This record gives structure tokens, C-alpha cells and sequence, in this order.
């Protein structure tokens, strides 16, 4: 799911950018350390929104580093992963221990024991697919999953989804 | 240049990424090239500011 | 060869709190160790790779 | 503030609409005010990364079917963003195959749409984000609906969103 | 070297708060079990499992890795173990503490 | 904020201490051998502290100190404001 | 394995230098050495070829001389021992007390 | 049959395996001597025991005696309850025979390594089936 | 209070009375190996961008 979030951050300036246009490098900063990054709290942080209105807080100078260490608020886009939740994505890849769709920056794992018993995989037809009497589940197909469970790590985070309840797997 | 081994001289080079190189033994790759934020480990030299102590 | 407490006092007197850091962890011992933040014990496990 | 140890924390669930302790209903901005939680169906999240992506273009330089307007996308993409654009380059690439609703005057009415329910915001999400043909199909996706919106009002909810989505 | 990077923040200490294990925090805490008296196994070629010098407790070896974070001995800080008393026992350093406390409380109904 | 006095109500001295010179000094040093911007003209100097010495003198040093008080209020004072008499 | 960064080139067949040869820092004064039970790997550098250690006595790394002598005899258990002396001149200097 | 956990120091740079590695103990450094970078730094070279791994394999014991202040009643108990364990029994049979063996080699003014290698020599053929029926005069004599 | 004498009374009594330990003196942050609010320590250097667009 996709929200518009409040976060803050410190970033940490060497002394070679403490010049006049030290503002702008911090506002460099914020896009290639925050937008493309994952965090388990805040979910993965796609964009930031306001670029031009950055609250950007006084530096304090590290006692033995000597870089600034700034407080930047800013406003966001954050896809933060929840279990229950019904997601749609293509399938990214498949292999004998199950197929995985691609919802948005995350990929969501299906194990065969969150399959409906009547799919079975099939490493004969190439490229490999789990094929059903109704449908049959390919690289590129699309899967209505639903998220069965969600592990967060500082930096990382990885769901389980299944399609065995009704109204869910290809679309 | 120099090396450890002759005062003024030098004993490490560390670079950027944390790695350090002890002179001693790296000569063998002839000279090394020092880029802007490394550290040299060098011999103290004169008017360098150290502290003196007597005890108790 | 030994900081010793009288060494420590002195650089306190002196008012170098600076150096009296760089002594006691750049020039001996330096640990560093991940804490929790709802209990404030050393028994976070870090897979660093 | 005091009490820092361990205390029973609900678990992350959506059904049960527990979004955890960072995600609740009520936000505070930077300022201080308070705000409600601002959950973006797929369709709404597409137009406020673009207008995002597009005004941070202007500031640079200053000082549609879906194929083509994939094209469109990743290069204004690629212009507008720093590295390391992995993430944000798929989720461009996802909303535009998965948005139902296109431009601010669709999305728009949608938005004037479900608030009239009182939902909450993460579940009025979910309805913008999920086509569903019958009230069956929307309250077994998204658990919370039930016993909060009578099965005659979803039903005429989804009929009229189905009406209000062109491609 | 140094110590390899992390991820998590860096911070300075504020404050020190002191207190008591409970009990179950203990065995929360602990990594593993000791069961065992020894500290290696019958060939003394490796540490016994379940003993007081278990692989998961952390390592002390310039040329073994840890069990648990699998990190080297200037890298682990060390995983702590427990040990299930048969018998409460009391704490040698509260003795004090706990008989001043006992007469200020009823011994029935401890009020 | 309000363990930020406002400018017009500081209190404390306007001059520099030694421990504020001896950190602004060494701070602006570090500064400069780790390849900061130098605001001052040199005439020939290639010792960081020297150099920070030159700043200090011309008042081009960008810092401002936060003296902290014992209840946990701060000033903030700018090195350029502050008198270096000592 | 283990072998000290030293030399052992003034050392003889039995391990042991010659009296009257000049020593240095960190000269291997007696080589010794003992069994290392397989199935033990530091720092890899530990194939089959290598089936001993190194236990040396090195000479004191801030003193220098040359070996006065060297006697080779047994202790009251009959395990073999031996003691070597080295000679050094001290010339007076500044910082020496009298 | 267990994890590995071994850790071999290999020059990221130079690649070559196996690696030239010279120990600066002085230094207290590992550094490749190929081209000198440092693999390994803080190197490490009474509070603890004398132990002996062969003749005693593991076996961790303590004594309990009287200290600058003491009173006799608590020694007392303390030891007749150390005494009474069962699991400590079955090793301290192989102590007994060690200590008679010890006082046999003494009164011998024999050489510390025999006193050694009969005690050793008692552990090893000790707790055997072939070796039961016999006295155990006979199996100190045979070790000695 | 533990560093000057009766070290491990001081630190039970701590524990049994769950003191909470501020770290100002310096006898704490030089157990915790951090620079104390002292001398040099007694303030905090921050940086000044009203300043930096001035001096160029
Ligand atoms: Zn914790
Ligand atoms: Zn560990
Ligand atoms: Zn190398």
C-alpha cells in the first residue's frame, strides 16, 4: 500500500561541501540516499515530494569525524507491505519451490503450500509454469496475491503471499 | 619514498576505503600514488606538539 | 605505558576533553557494539554481511 | 517515556486494520498539527509521483495509451531522478499497467466518490486499488469492509466505479 | 582493517539505567542452554555442544567463527547463556537487602 | 524550541574562552586537511592549523558555538560575533 | 607452522648456535620444535606437509652480541637441556648512572 | 558433520591462494607479504588453571578451604556435602588410582615422566572388559 | 561514585534501587569513552549557513 509520510533523517556532510551552495548538496544527498531505499519502519521510500520546500535543520560538527550532521524533514511516498493485504503483480520469476510476483518495489513469494492443490508445477514447458486445469501461471502472467505474512529488517523487507482463497490468483 | 627505515620516512599508507598498506613489504609493487583524503602514517618530525608527563 | 587516574585528572584540569577521549579509545581499546533500543543491553545479534 | 522495556505490541495485521504503531489513523505533520493517515490507491499514488516527478524537472532546467506513455515515463524517469532509481523505476513501470483511473478529473471524482462511506482510509484505498464485480468478491479481499458497509451500498459503490473508469 | 560497516545508527550513550535480571529475561536474552559441566568434547578437538564453552555463546579464537553471528573475535561481542537452578538461591551480594526487607514485611501474607 | 534563548535576551560573555578557540581552531583544521573550502587568501601556508589561525584573525570561520546552560538551554554565538581578545 | 619471523641461519643441525657467532634482535638462539595433532587449520597455511611447530627461543629483541658458550646435559628427570650465554659490551653513554 | 566456522586470511587484492602471510607480532599486525596490506590488526599475544588435558581429559573441580576469617562449623559441612556426588564418584576412582600410582613412584625415585606415563597408561587400559577380573595391584604394577 | 571506592556495593545497591545514571560527570563518559561536557566539551560547534553565502 502507498502512503504520503512525514520522515526525518541525518545526514552526515564532509567538510569538502561546506561552501556557499551546501544547501543544494544536502538536497542531492536526500535523493540518492533516501528515494530507491528500503527501511522496515517506513517501507520502501519511492518518492519526495516538495523537493523545493525541505526543512533542513542547523549542522553540528562531529566532535572527531568533523562532518555535519543535519536533520532534514521531508514529505514522501512510502510503499509500506501489510499482511491481508490483496496486492496485484506480474510474476517475476518461477522455480520448482514456487513463483513470486512483482507488486510495485517488492516481491512477494508464493510457496506451493499457499497453492491451490490442483496447480502443479511443471519444469517441462519452458519457460517453467505451474499449470491448472483453468489457468496456467507464466513469467509476465498476473497474479492477484494476498500477503500471508511480512518480515521487516532495518534495510530489507520480504512477504509471503498465497492465491488458494477465491477471487485471487490469475486475472 | 623514503620507507621506514630512514628519518624523515613513513611507515603506513592508508586509503580512503580503510585499507592499510605497510610500507614495509610493498615496495616490491615499486611506488605507490597518494590520492586526496588518504592518510600517511609518518615519522614525528621536529616542532611537532606532543605531551610530556612525569609521574606520580 | 600506563594513562594512569593522576594522568586523567591533569588533562581534566587542562580542559582537553578531546584528547582525553582520543587516550582512553583511539590510542587503546575501541569496541563497538549494537544496543537495543527497548532494552539498553549489548545482546543485539548483527548478521553485518 | 520512562517505561522503555518490552510491551505487548499488536501484531501487523490488515484485516484487523492494526497498521501497526507508525501507521495509525492519526499523523502529525512537521509542523505539529494533526492529521489523518493519507493512504494513495494505485491510481492516486501514479498522479502525485508524476506531479512530483515533473515539478522537480521544472526546478532543474528552470534553475495516452499505456505503450507510449510507458516510453514517456521512463525517460522523464531517468531525466528527474539520481542513482540508484532501481526501486522507483519498477514502481513507475507497475502503476502505469495496474492504474485503472488515468487523469485528476477520473481520479478526482473517485476520491469524491468513496469518502462519502467513512471508511477507513487504508480500506477506501483498497477499494480505488482492487476491482471488484459483486460485494461478495469486495468484502472477502478486503476483510475489514465487513459489518462496516451495508452489502446495498457496496454494491452501488463498486456499479459506479466500474462507470467512472475508461481505458 | 577495522570493523566491517553497519547500517544501524550511531549514536552516544545518555543514560544508564541499573536493575535486575528477571528471570525470564534471562532465558530470553540467552542464546543457549548449559547443561554440560565440560567446556570440549571427548577428543578436545572442538568445544561440546550444550557445554560452558559452546560455539554459540560467541568465540575467543583469532581462527574460529561465531555460531550465532558468524562474525569473527574482534567482530562478536559476545552471547550470553543460562543456567536453570534447581532451587532458588539467594543473591550473595542482596543477603542484606533481603532480610532488612523480610522484616518489613509480614512473612505470611507478605504485606 | 524553547531551550533557544532569542539574540536579544543573551546573557552570556561576547568573548571567545580558550576552550572555544582551541576547538574552533581545531575544528576548522580538521576542516581544512580534510580538503574544506579555505575563505581566506593565503599568502603561502600549507599547515592546517596555520591556516585556521589566518581565519580566525579575518573572522572567515562559519561556525556558530552553542554554549549550553545548566538547565539545558543554549545561545547560539557566531564565531564572527564573538570577541577574540584573549 | 608458527615459525618466528626471525632467521635460522646461524643455527646448526641440533637447533643450537655455535659459540662465538654474532646474534642480533630476533635471532633464533635455540630451535625447538613439537607435534601438532592433525585436524587443527589457522590462517589456512596448514597442508600435509607441515607436521611441526615452531617453540624457539629467540634472542631478546633489544639486545645483541655474540654466544659466549653453549652446554648441551641432562636434568634430574633425563630429559635433554641446555643453557647458552652471550656476550655484549656496555660502553658508558649519555643517560647511564654512576 | 558441523558447521564449518573457519576463517582462512586471503589478500583481496593479490588473489593468490594459498597467500604469503607474515606475522608482525611486534606490530601486532597480519599483513600480506606480497604487497602489504593489513588482513588482520588488534592482534592478540593470575586468572585462570592449570590444566592438564590428557590424564585428566575434562574434568573441572574446586577446593574449599578457610579463609582470613572462617568458622570451622561451615568447612565442615561444606565438604562432607562436596563429597557426596555421584557423578563426581566415577572420576575420582581414577583419581584414587592416580594418586596411589603417584605414591608407589615417589617412594621409586623415579622420574617425574614415569610417575606420568604410568598414570597415563592406567587411563588409557582402564574401564576395559579384558581387564576386570584382575587385582588392581597388578594393573598399577603393569603401568609402572 | 563506584570509581572512587566500595565499586560493587555501589553497583548493587544501584541495581536494587534501579538508579537511573544521567552521564554528566566525567567519571561516566570516560568509563563510556565519549568526550565530556568539559573544557573543550562544554559547548557544541555547529555550522553557520547564514555565514557560508557571505564569505564568497
Ligand atoms: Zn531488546
Ligand atoms: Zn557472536
Ligand atoms: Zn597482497
Amino acid at each position: 500500500m502507498f502512503f504520503i509520510k512525514d520522515l526525518s533523517l541525518n545526514i552526515t556532510l564532509h567538510p569538502s561541501f561546506f561552501g556557499p551552495r551546501m544547501k543544494q548538496y544536502l538536497k542531492t544527498k536526500l535523493l540518492e540516499e533516501v528515494e530507491g531505499s528500503c527501511t522496515g519502519k517506513f517501507g520502501y521510500i519511492l518518492c519526495v515530494l516538495d523537493y523545493d520546500n525541505i526543512d533542513i535543520q542547523r549542522g553540528r560538527i562531529l566532535p572527531t569525524d568533523g562532518s555535519a550532521e543535519f536533520n532534514v524533514k521531508y514529505r514522501a511516498v512510502v510503499f509500506k507491505p501489510f499482511k491481508g493485504e490483496v496486492v496485484d503483480g506480474t510474476v517475476v520469476s518461477c522455480s520448482q519451490h514456487g513463483f513470486e510476483v512483482q507488486v510495485g518495489p517488492m516481491k512477494v513469494f508464493v510457496t506451493k503450500h499457499l497453492m491451490p492443490q490442483d496447480l502443479t508445477f511443471n519444469a517441462g514447458s519452458n519457460p517453467p509454469s505451474y499449470q491448472s486445469s483453468e489457468d496456467v501461471i507464466t513469467i509476465k502472467s498476473r497474479i492477484r496475491v494476498k500477503i500471508e505474512g511480512c518480515i521487516s529488517q532495518v534495510s530489507s523487507i520480504h512477504a509471503i503471499g498465497s492465491i488458494k482463497e477465491d477471487y485471487l490468483g490469475a486475472i | 619514498r623514503n620507507g621506514p627505515n630512514e628519518h624523515p620516512g613513513a611507515k603506513y599508507v592508508i586509503r580512503d576505503s580503510g585499507d592499510r598498506i605497510d610500507l614495509r613489504y610493498s615496495k616490491r609493487a615499486g611506488d605507490i600514488q597518494l590520492q586526496y583524503g588518504w592518510k600517511v602514517e609518518r615519522h614525528i618530525m621536529d616542532n611537532d606538539p606532543v605531551l610530556f608527563n612525569r609521574q606520580p | 605505558l600506563r594513562f594512569g587516574e593522576m594522568e586523567r585528572d591533569c588533562m581534566i584540569a587542562h580542559g582537553a576533553a578531546s584528547f582525553l577521549k582520543e587516550r582512553l579509545m583511539e590510542a587503546s581499546d575501541a569496541f563497538r557494539v549494537h544496543i537495543c533500543g527497548i532494552c539498553g543491553l549489548m545482546t543485539v545479534i548483527a548478521k553485518l554481511n | 517515556r520512562r517505561r522503555r522495556l518490552k510491551k505487548v505490541e499488536e501484531e501487523e495485521n490488515a484485516a484487523t486494520l492494526q497498521l501497526g504503531q507508525e501507521f495509525q489513523l492519526k499523523q502529525i505533520n512537521h509542523q505539529g498539527e494533526e492529521e489523518e493517515l493519507i493512504a494513495l490507491n494505485l491510481s492516486e499514488a501514479r498522479l502525485v509521483i508524476k506531479e512530483a516527478l515533473v515539478e522537480r524537472r521544472r526546478a532543474f532546467k528552470r534553475s495516452e495509451t499505456r505503450e507510449k506513455e510507458l516510453e514517456s515515463i521512463d525517460v522523464l524517469l531517468e531525466q528527474t531522478t539520481g542513482g540508484n532509481n532501481k526501486d522507483l523505476k519498477n514502481t513507475m513501470q507497475y502503476l502505469t499497467n495496474f492504474s485503472r483511473f488515468r487523469d485528476q478529473e477520473t481520479v478526482g471524482a473517485v476520491i469524491q466518490l468513496l469518502k462519502s462511506t467513512g471508511l477507513h482510509p487504508f480500506e477506501v484505498a483498497q477499494l480505488g486499488s482492487l476491482a471488484c464485480d459483486t460485494a461478495d468478491e469486495a468484502k472477502t479481499l478486503i476483510p475489514s469492509l465487513n459489518n462496516k458497509i451495508s452489502d446495498d451500498e457496496l454494491e452501488r459503490i463498486l456499479k459506479e466505479l466500474s462507470n467512472l473508469e475508461t481505458l | 582493517v577495522g570493523q566491517q560497516y553497519s547500517s544501524a545508527p550511531l549514536r552516544t550513550v545518555k543514560e544508564v539505567q541499573f536493575g535486575l535480571f528477571s528471570p525470564e529475561e534471562v532465558r530470553a536474552i540467552s542464546v543457549a542452554k548449559i547443561r554440560f559441566p565440560e567446556t570440549m568434547d571427548e577428543t578436545q578437538t572442538r568445544a561440546k555442544i550444550g557445554g560452558l564453552n559452546d560455539p554459540r555463546l560467541g568465540s575467543i579464537d583469532r581462527n574460529l567463527k561465531c555460531q550465532t553471528c558468524q562474525e569473527g573475535m574482534n567482530e562478536c561481542p559476545g552471547h550470553f547463556g543460562h543456567i536453570d537452578l534447581a532451587k532458588p538461591v539467594f543473591h550473595v551480594g542482596f543477603i542484606a537487602k533481603i532480610k532488612k526487607v523480610c522484616e518489613c514485611v509480614c512473612m505470611h501474607c507478605g504485606k | 524550541k524553547e531551550k533557544a534563548i532569542p539574540k536579544d535576551q543573551r546573557a552570556t560573555t561576547p568573548y571567545m574562552t580558550k576552550y572555544e578557540r582551541a576547538r574552533i581552531l581545531g575544528t576548522r583544521a580538521l576542516q581544512i586537511s580534510m580538503n574544506a573550502p579555505v575563505f581566506v587568501d593565503l599568502e603561502g601556508e600549507t599547515d592546517p592549523l596555520r591556516i585556521a589561525m589566518k581565519e580566525l584573525a579575518e573572522k572567515k570561520i562559519p561556525l556558530v558555538i552553542r554554549r549550553y546552560l545548566p538547565d539545558g538551554s543554549f545561545e547560539d554565538w557566531s564565531v564572527e560575533e564573538l570577541i577574540v581578545d584573549l | 607452522l608458527r615459525m618466528k619471523h626471525g632467521t635460522y641461519d646461524k643455527l646448526d643441525d641440533d637447533g643450537l648456535i655455535a659459540p662465538g657467532v654474532r646474534v642480533s634482535g630476533e635471532d633464533v638462539i635455540i630451535g625447538k620444535t613439537t607435534p601438532i595433532s592433525p585436524d587443527e587449520e589457522e590462517l589456512g597455511q596448514r597442508t600435509a606437509y607441515h607436521s611441526k611447530r615452531d617453540a624457539s627461543t629467540p634472542l631478546r629483541s633489544t639486545e645483541n652480541g655474540i654466544v659466549d658458550q653453549v652446554l648441551v646435559t641432562t636434568n634430574q628427570d633425563g630429559l635433554k637441556f641446555v643453557k647458552v650465554r652471550v656476550r655484549t659490551t656496555k660502553i658508558p653513554q649519555i643517560g647511564d648512572k654512576f | 558433520r558441523g558447521p564449518n566456522l573457519n576463517i582462512v586470511l586471503t589478500c583481496p587484492e593479490c588473489k593468490v591462494y594459498p597467500p604469503k602471510i607474515v606475522e608482525r607480532f611486534s606490530e601486532g599486525d597480519v599483513v600480506c607479504a606480497l604487497c602489504g596490506l593489513v588482513l588482520s590488526d588488534k592482534l592478540v599475544d593470575r586468572v585462570g588453571e592449570a590444566s592438564n588435558p590428557l590424564l585428566d581429559g575434562n574434568n573441572l573441580s574446586t577446593r574449599i578451604g578457610k579463609g582470613e576469617t572462617t568458622d570451622m562449623r561451615f568447612t565442615k559441612e561444606l565438604n562432607k556435602a562436596q563429597g557426596k556426588n555421584v557423578m563426581d564418584k566415577k572420576d575420582n576412582e581414577v583419581q584414587a588410582a592416580f594418586a596411589k600410582i603417584t605414591m608407589l613412584c615417589d617412594a621409586a625415585e623415579l622420574p617425574k615422566i614415569v610417575k606420568d606415563c604410568a598414570k597415563e597408561a592406567y587411563k588409557l587400559c582402564h574401564d576395559e572388559k579384558t581387564l576386570k577380573g584382575k587385582s588392581m595391584e597388578s594393573i598399577m604394577a603393569a603401568s609402572i | 561514585r563506584c570509581s572512587f571506592e566500595e565499586t560493587v556495593e555501589i553497583l548493587f545497591e544501584a541495581g536494587a534501587s534501579a538508579e537511573l545514571d544521567d552521564c554528566r560527570g566525567v567519571s561516566e563518559n570516560v568509563i563510556l569513552g565519549q568526550m565530556a561536557p568539559i573544557g573543550t566539551g562544554a559547548f557544541d560547534v555547529m555550522i553557520d549557513e547564514e555565514s557560508l553565502v557571505k564569505y564568497m
